[PDB]
């Protein structure tokens, strides 16, 4: 018999964001070849096949930094971490092959399959 | 606020 | 030029939920009398102005443990530490009371909005 | 996904 607000996802998932652009709270370093990328293990956990599989790890989930592949393309990883805390995808002609690749690493279904989607609809 |  | 994945938000909710409730990488324990419960920091700043307050408090933002007022109901808190990670809330006519005052004490403005509007049309 |  519960009644639900609407915007309150939404509200959580903008305040969280916040907190990462004021870097509170992070609790983890992603290294992506030279670059470096502050966030919270929760969000990119819930987010990510991927981390959530790192993070439950009995020792993984202790780390304060994780490297990834180094064929994992530092802008594509930035625009799916923006995603992760935004639900907005920055997808380009000139970067879609990157996110997808990156998508399909950290084991986001719903960015592969519109990535899928955005190229046959090229070809 | 909605009903679910 | 962004495209927005509508389930985005929901869906990172809804994990959030699920490491609470199987308490991974839970970091504070909210004390409300005889009462505990394990939260995420991040998700409790993202709800409520009490906690924002609390934990971007450059001493408080370390502790493990926070205590409330006495007066705080531990259902009430219970109630709204719920709807925190799923929007739902358990609003009834044995609880409204005590989930209006938590709301107040907690600053999650939108729950006591319509536990103002619940309680005016019932007199 | 839509156009927000
Ligand atoms: N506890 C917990 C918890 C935290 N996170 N999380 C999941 N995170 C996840 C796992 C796989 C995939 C995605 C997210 C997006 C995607 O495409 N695949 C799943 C579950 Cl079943 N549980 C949890
Ligand atoms: N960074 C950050 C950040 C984390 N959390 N958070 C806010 N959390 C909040 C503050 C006040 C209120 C609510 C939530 C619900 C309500 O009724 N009042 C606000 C901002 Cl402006 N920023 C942040
Ligand atoms: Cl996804
Ligand atoms: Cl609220």
């Amino acid at each position: 018999s519960c009644i639900q607000f609407t915007r309150h996802a939404s509200d959580v998932l903008l305040n969280l964001n916040r907190l990462r652009s004021r870097d509170i709270l992070t609790d983890v370093v992603i290294v992506v070849s030279r670059e470096q990328f502050r966030a919270h293990k929760t969000v990119l956990m819930a987010c990510s096949g991927l981390f959530y599989s790192i993070f439950t790890d009995q020792l993984k989930c202790n780390l304060s930094v994780i490297n990834l592949d180094p064929e994992i393309n530092p802008e594509g990883f930035c625009i799916l971490l923006d995603f992760m805390y935004t639900s907005r995808l920055n997808l380009r002609e000139g970067n879609i092959m990157a996110v997808m690749a990156t998508a399909m690493y950290l084991q986001m279904e719903h960015v592969v399959d519109t990535c899928r989607k955005f190229i046959k609809a090229s070809e | 606020w909605v009903i679910p």
